[PDB]
């Protein structure tokens, strides 16, 4: 019944809207603004560099996500970083997988 | 019991209605059991169809086993419920009728790309549509189609990729391949008031998205000016096609092969020559194709 | 709306077996992400009876297997030896138990 | 006796792309052999101008000419001079017309709540501000369909009170109040010269506009971070 | 940057309305607001409509004051009527915040 | 007024005609909804079992 205005998935906001066809009086129908933020609370600031500080401020300007610094990983998009792991002589900098089950190559 | 059918948004579905030798000559149908008890019928064999499913339902002919099949295409989000083929006389859902249900689901997380459904062409003008197809299934035999009702439920082949064009479309029709990597283009010009309709982009692949595109023949003027029916032949291009590459073809069942010409300056826009069956002088934008006009 | 789609209503007599297929949009996450079959109880939540990574619960041990056909785009749950405690409200799904991406099967056993 | 020359408008370039410089040679002496000619600065002739008018009800001859030249042959200052020879005029009389930017901010305003209690008629207001120079076009479409032009009215580009020489315009469209349970979304598309498409279509329905019931619902969770 | 509050004078006959724009009681400058010309109504035959705009800053609407639109026409029984706006001239708007801190009770795709 | 008549609507203008107003007449109005300043209910749900989606 409702229409998704915003389905932003790197802050995880999800503003929708819906006209409530009321008790059958005149046009005293209401319109909604069902915001649904989901706050990470253990993701870092730089989402891809996991050696960063945690987070305190979560700022949601809901114009600037109706038209960046993402707070959550997106599920389908896959994230990486590069670490210096060694094994013997060399420091072979190979490419990890921050979120797995999404970085599986075809 | 349901026979769950998880199909795609802007994809297509094939209901395989298989029934018995008691119900071969009974007038088969496909209702759609909606929110009460009633079946708002969708096809029939005695004539009916829906105001909704225009251009899309193809009730295939019967077999000797009575196993007629039904194609729906261009499924939108409001098709996502129980369907019911059956065999009663008067083509409505009644009791005593050997029904056999299904259950669709039209998922909204498609990988199918969003091609334009309405192509608007002016009369005696040009249309150039792209039909998308599965990028894995690149090496296959394309086809095209007309639309002829549901109780007929027909879709005869206009062109293909092997080469065979219908004789009543020769000269004005070419199936292309460029751009590859996902699409195939068909250009149709020399339009007519009655060749507006619903036009299906078949392929000989395994999993098929029978894309239906809709030609709207409006009134209009041609965007391209060419002699009537004609050694040098001219072709007069508007200034909107400034980036577009101006070129002539030699039409056959094999498509377009290139033919040279020399360019002028300002000409009341652009004018090209054909210094030297049916031949055209279309335009090309990088990799896609646009307005072509034919001459004898 | 969550794009998994299973059988909405399943009926099978005690002692007999059940095969429940649930479909997913064959992405490259959904091919490889965890696929569960949880029992939505009363007072709360899913209790994962048989995951696809390889957990199989204390109840469904020896009688259930969940397999996964990622090219077919579906995963199938076979459950033998039903009883009447196998009746109630189930979900077939992907990812974490809480976050949706699921479908609601209603298992209903008969005598 | 008036040889008055009307050059074309953006509402004719957009609607027809048949840009044409006209001059009415009317209220002169009621006679024939009054020959039209539209002469440029360079000296190129014009096309087949026909479709003359009959005599005035006040017993004078009315005649008209045509000159259908291209668009950037009009925006590039190509002056035109229409010349005619009459019976009282021993010389032909010449009359010249020629060519002498900012973008429009379009806002669309819904019907006010005081108006939606008389239960009669809702007037949706397009509003085309802050642009220069004048002669914008505005047309009103409902589900991709040009509406009846007697149903709406467009104002004229009166100058802006604050910005120096910018020109704002209005337009209103009067619909049934009974339409505003069902909506039909009411696009109003403007047409100006400082635009890519020359189209800045906007739309407002009942579904747009102010909410009068929020509900934030923000959930918090240690192990989130995937945003399904 | 700005805000053009508009005054919509519908449904009247005959022509020649006046429109002026008071702020709190002292009428504003005649170079701030702009009144159109009268013009006949597209739907109704024997009526008209006029208009006005008043251009104010964003802050002077985000502060308070009223900007009332007082008209003058020879068929009103007192021969002046007026309406007003404000930043807060709409409706109730109940908010309904719902902060969830349970780390188990989860969401719905 | 009768009490229910105030509970329907009725914008109830009070027009005051003085000989020293700017244009000699002002008029002001009230109905029941001229205040009501954004009633907002917070609702913290912590540690709670519902099973309903959020
Ligand atoms: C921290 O964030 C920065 C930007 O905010 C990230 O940026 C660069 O990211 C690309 C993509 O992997 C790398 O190829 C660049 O080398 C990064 N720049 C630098 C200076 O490292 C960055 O990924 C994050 N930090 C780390 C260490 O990954
Ligand atoms: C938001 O408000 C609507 C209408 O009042 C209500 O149905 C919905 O449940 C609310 N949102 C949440 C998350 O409860
Ligand atoms: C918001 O209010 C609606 C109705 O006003 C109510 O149904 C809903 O539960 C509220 N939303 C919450 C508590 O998240
Ligand atoms: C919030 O308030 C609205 C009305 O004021 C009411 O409908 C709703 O149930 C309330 N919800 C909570 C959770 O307080």
């Amino acid at each position: 019944e409702r229409i998704v205005l915003v389905d932003n998935k790197c802050k995880c906001a999800r503003i929708t809207s819906r006209i409530i066809r009321s008790s059958e009086d005149p046009n005293e129908d209401i319109v909604e603004r069902n915001i649904r933020i989901i706050v990470p609370l253990n993701n870092r600031e730089n989402i891809s560099d996991p050696t960063s500080p945690l987070r305190t401020r979560f700022v949601y300007h809901l114009s600037d996500l109706c038209k960046e610094t993402c707070y959550t990983y997106d599920r389908n998009k896959c994230y990486t970083a590069v670490v210096p792991l060694v094994y013997g002589g060399e420091t072979k900098m190979v490419e990890t997988a921050l979120t797995p089950d999404a970085c599986y190559p075809d | 019991e349901p026979e769950l059918v998880y199909e795609d948004l802007r994809g297509s579905v094939t209901f395989h209605c298989a029934l018995g030798p008691e119900v071969a000559n009974v007038a088969k149908f496909l209702c759609r059991q909606s929110s009460g008890e009633n079946c708002d019928v969708v096809v029939n064999t005695l004539g009916k169809r829906a105001p909704a499913f225009e251009g899309r339902i193809l009730l295939n002919p019967q077999d000797k086993d009575g196993s007629f099949s039904v194609v729906i295409t261009g499924l939108r989000k409001e098709d996502a419920g129980r369907y019911l083929c059956g065999a009663h006389s008067d083509g409505q859902l009644q009791e005593g009728s050997p029904i056999q249900a299904w259950q669709l689901f039209v998922n909204e997380e498609s990988t199918i790309p969003r091609s334009p459904t309405v192509v608007k062409g002016v009369a005696g003008g040009s249309v150039a549509v792209l039909c998308p197809y599965n990028r894995k299934e690149s090496k296959s035999i394309k086809y095209w189609c007309l639309w002829e009702g549901a109780q007929n439920g027909r879709c005869p082949l206009l062109v293909d990729s092997e080469g065979w064009v219908k004789a009543q479309y020769e000269g004005r029709l070419s199936l292309l391949e460029e751009p590859g990597n996902g699409t195939f283009t068909v250009i149709l010009n020399q339009l007519t008031s009655r060749d507006a309709g619903f036009y299906w982009c078949l392929t000989n692949g395994d999993t098929l998205w029978r894309t239906t595109v809709e030609i709207k023949i409006i009134e209009g003027e041609p965007n391209l000016k060419v002699p009537g029916n004609v050694l040098k032949v001219p072709c007069h291009f508007p200034c909107k096609f400034s980036s577009y590459e101006k070129y002539w073809c030699k039409w056959n069942n094999t498509g377009c092969q290139a033919l040279p010409s020399q360019d002028e300056g300002p000409s009341k826009s652009r004018l090209v020559s054909l210094t030297l069956g049916w031949y055209w002088c279309g335009v090309k934008q990088g990799h896609f194709y646009g307005e072509t006009a034919a001459v004898y | 709306k969550s794009p998994i789609f299973g059988p909405e209503e399943v009926n099978s007599v005690e002692g007999n077996s059940v095969s429940i297929t649930c479909y997913y949009p064959p992405t490259s996450v959904n091919r490889h992400t965890r696929k569960y079959w949880c029992r939505q109880g009363a007072r709360g939540g899913c209790i994962t009876l048989i995951s696809s990574e390889g957990y199989v619960s204390s109840k469904y041990a020896g009688r259930a297997n969940l397999t996964n056909f990622p090219e077919n785009g579906t995963f199938v749950v076979n459950i033998a030896q039903l009883s009447q405690d196998d009746s109630g409200r189930y979900k077939c799904g992907l990812g974490i138990n809480s976050r949706g991406l699921s479908f609601d099967v209603s298992l209903e056993v008969s005598q | 006796i008036r040889v008055f020359a009307i050059p074309p408008s953006f509402a004719s370039i957009f609607l027809t792309k048949s840009t044409k410089l006209t001059c009415l040679v009317t209220d002169l002496t009621t006679y024939d052999s009054v020959t039209i000619s539209w002469t440029r600065q360079n000296g190129e002739a014009v096309k087949t101008h026909t479709n003359i008018s009959e005599s005035h009800p006040n017993a004078t001859f009315s005649a008209v000419g045509e000159a259908s030249i291209c668009e950037d042959d009009w925006n590039s200052g190509e002056r035109f001079t229409c010349t005619v020879t009459h019976t009282d005029l021993p010389s032909p009389l010449k009359q010249t017309i020629s060519r002498p930017l900012h973008r429009p901010d379009v806002y669309l305003l819904p019907p006010a709540r005081e108006q939606l209690n008389l239960r009669e008629s809702a007037t949706i207001t397009c509003l085309v501000t802050g642009f220069s120079p004048a002669d914008v076009f505005v047309q009103w479409m409902q589900r991709g369909q040009p509406l009846s032009p007697e149903k709406y009215v467009t104002s004229a580009p009166m100058p802006e009170p604050q910005a120096p020489g910018r020109y704002f315009a209005h337009s209103i469209l009067t619909v049934s109040e009974e339409e505003w349970n069902t909506g039909e979304t009411y696009t109003c598309v403007v047409a100006h010269e400082a635009l890519p498409n020359r189209v800045t279509e906007r739309t407002v329905d009942k579904s747009t506009g102010k909410p009068t019931l929020y509900n934030v619902s923000l959930v918090m969770s240690d192990t989130a971070g995937t945003c399904y």
